[PDB]
């Protein structure tokens, strides 16, 4: 419930283009990703960095 | 050099009147934070990004996602709320253990301290544990967001002692 | 139950830049966002498009 | 022009078997699909980008959210569901309501036509309501994703169909 | 002569991607774009800024 | 002068994001950039096609 | 597979006006093209990206910069206009030496065949030096952009032998 | 905030060199621009974007392309130019009708004063009409752009007057 407005507050944030690799550690963490999905989003993420 | 600092602490503790106390004048216009407040301060000519934290129960769990890159800790603890101080010590405890938060320097704010209650300077560094702190470069101050008094001395430590590093 | 590892599979496509315009409107629709948000989401992903 | 095609209907009808079966052999290797798979497929030459929606009844509602720019809509069903058919007709009904289904074709797959218990294609189109269709271009036939017979005969009028437009 | 060169520094900065939205406006003022399509082109840049 | 009005009208099109890389082979021919420039926009244009 | 095909030749010819015959009733709401204009036309049941290029002399001397991946060229000829066809062939000449047009086939339409003063399609194709043409596939037909007809004529000759190919 | 800067003037004023003095040490290696240079500045460790716009004849009326959301306009101007001192009035009197400059401080910098021929910065505030400047914050300086002269106080005025706004 509480969860609930802190996931959409991070998902409206990140889906605007803002501060988008932070909120995707937010956003895996919160919805508990396995292991390997997160790995493939955080390096993407990077990749993305470089602009 | 930017640096960006993390507003860390317990729902109630006073963190988000802090930050808009610092660059701005304030006006406690505050609502519980349910996610986070993030603003732009220059002290002295210098230049910070700092993060303000909510800290009720159910989502302290995710602090740990901030803590990248991040230079110093400010750790908000309310100086009246003898109750739950240890719940401040516990979560301090945790993240120091943090291996991304190892250089990072920490600075205490005993803040609330405009009330008559609030516990001294002395007693909090104790009851947190902050003298057996080792590698740790650190201080407490004891500060009032509504009154705004202890905030520039803080400031002043903060940024000399990073410029140090 | 199924709604979250459902969520969890549009969330992942979206974010590794999948269509992302199909995964904004249902990621939208399950949570869901208010009419405001939803549109300021589905606006700048219609301008996505033109690249 | 590469048009787009959506395969809907209540699980454990085939969809995902049929999505495979087209554009490569067929291995069944299949579990729910909580979510959908996309594939490109080549038929005569042509190409299309095909969505097989995952279809137990809490994601149902979420079909919709997939309409936009739908060129056509292989409805599959389970020919040997008696129970269910009903169930299949109000899906059916309520997306031809849909503004963004206005002009897609579309074409009803009758599948395990390879089990004995299977309804007729008659019983099954008087039961979805087929015979009162209204400014709609529509057909049924009956197919085996399992044996792999009837598919070919059902593209080959949907490709036809599209052509012409 | 002075506004040929001038008009071929500031198209080759538009086309590399540098400063877009201003280039945009000086070659349209430069070589008198009617105000239809001046106004056509500026909109699609400010569209443009939102990434 | 009749080139003038062809310029504009193929500047437009490359600037409304129509055919670039066709346009942007006109534009350098007609303005006459040399061998290094023409050959580092036709190229940054290039790795643009695969979007 | 989708053709892109260019529609050139000079100034006046009729090129506009058959651009828009094909894939549209008619309607010679034409002025000069001071640039250029793309249609896509579908004839049986194919689709292909048509480009009519302006033919003034000042221009002309770019039409090469939209040669590449061209699959072939509706070249039209002003029947009527003895003084210039000397010009259309320099021009047609220019372009068949251009490396990247080897592989495309030429039709030549012979236009404004309804004037009473339009020379023969036999009497052009000599002065053109169509005769001569050599590793090209080429046909010359006559047409009135203005009476639609010889159009299909044309049109069915180039689909055909790019369809082969 | 990060500040926008544009620097201004008739051709020959040295607008170039200046532009390179501020973040850097100094070679007026330097040929007229015919178009403009972006570079950017840091001061008391604060950040600008600043242009230098080329000033002869043919592409002045050009400068107005660049003129939204700027925060200042430092105006250089020939100290020794007695012939031209009525135009470089011209174009500032014409500039400052322009409702987009409303909220821009006004800089100008009498530069070259390193010349025996130079003429005081009071006489050039009277040709220019700076005193009749109403709803207008400026002040004026005199530099050399390559003794490097004059620069650190102009910057400091700015950077001062613009924290404040
Ligand atoms: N007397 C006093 N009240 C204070 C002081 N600092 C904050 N408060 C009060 O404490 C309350 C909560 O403050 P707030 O800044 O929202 O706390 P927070 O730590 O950001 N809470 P959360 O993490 O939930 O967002 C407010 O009513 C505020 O006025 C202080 O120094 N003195
Ligand atoms: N006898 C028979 N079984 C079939 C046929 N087509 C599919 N099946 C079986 O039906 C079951 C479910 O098929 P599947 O394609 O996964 O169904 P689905 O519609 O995708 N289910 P969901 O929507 O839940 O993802 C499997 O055991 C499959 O082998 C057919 O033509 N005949
Ligand atoms: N009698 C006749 N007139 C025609 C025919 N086709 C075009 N015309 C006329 O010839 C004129 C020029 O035609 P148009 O299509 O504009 O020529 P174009 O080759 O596009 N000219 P440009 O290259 O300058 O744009 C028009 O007035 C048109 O009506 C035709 O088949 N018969
Ligand atoms: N003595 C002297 N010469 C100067 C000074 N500032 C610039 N100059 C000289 O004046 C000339 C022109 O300077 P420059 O910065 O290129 O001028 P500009 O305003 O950019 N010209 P344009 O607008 O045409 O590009 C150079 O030869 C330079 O060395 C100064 O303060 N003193
Ligand atoms: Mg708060
Ligand atoms: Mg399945
Ligand atoms: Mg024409
Ligand atoms: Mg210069």
């Amino acid at each position: 419930p509480t969860e609930f407005e802190y996931l959409r507050k991070v998902l409206f944030e990140y889906m605007m283009g803002r501060e988008t690799k932070t909120m995707a550690k937010v956003i895996t963490t919160v919805l508990k990703f396995p292991d390997d999905q997160t790995q493939k989003i955080l390096e993407r993420e990077d990749a993305r960095l470089m602009f | 050099r930017e640096m960006r600092i993390l507003i860390l602490g317990l729902d109630g503790a006073g963190k988000t009147t802090i930050l808009y106390r610092l660059q701005v004048g304030e006006v406690v216009t505050t609502i519980p934070t349910i996610g986070f407040n993030v603003e732009t301060v220059t002290y002295k000519n210098l230049k910070f990004q700092v993060w303000d934290l909510g800290g009720q129960t159910s989502i302290r769990p995710y602090w740990r996602c901030y803590y990248s890159n991040t230079d110093a800790v400010i750790y908000v603890v309310d100086s009246c709320d003898r109750d739950r101080i240890g719940i401040s010590k516990s979560e301090l405890v945790a993240m120091l253990e943090e291996e991304e938060l190892r250089k990072a320097i920490l600075v205490v704010f005993a803040n609330k301290q405009d009330m008559e209650q609030a516990m001294t300077p002395s007693e909090m560094a104790n009851a947190l544990g902050l003298p057996a702190l080792k590698d740790r470069k650190w201080q407490i101050f004891k500060t009032s967001a509504t009154k705004g008094t202890g905030l520039d001395e803080a400031m002043e430590w903060l940024v000399e002692t990073l410029k140090s590093r």
